[PDB]
């Protein structure tokens, strides 16, 4: 059936999320700005209530590379 | 670093 009426489907997306933001950090870690937001904008833009998830983000991130994340969110 | 991530998943 369609996306969202299977059991597995929730948890395919909280490890998609995981998997996303993990990634994401890493490439930041690397100095991988562009493919780290990439990653990031992903995790967010499967997350329901992003609020506190894009807070903590333009909270934590280089103003330069929040604005990249703006500009892919 | 990598376990940064751990901030952005008690983030919700």
């Amino acid at each position: 059936g369609p996306l969202g009426s299977d059991l597995k489907d929730a948890e395919a997306v909280q490890k998609f999320f995981l998997e996303e933001i993990q990634l994401g950090e890493e490439l930041l870690a690397q100095g991988d700005y562009e493919k780290g937001v990439d990653h990031l904008t992903n995790a967010i833009a499967v997350c329901g209530q992003p609020q506190q998830l894009l807070q903590v983000l333009q909270q934590t991130l280089p103003p330069p590379v929040f604005q990249m994340l703006l500009t892919k969110l | 670093g990598p376990r940064l991530s751990r901030l952005l998943s008690s983030a919700g």
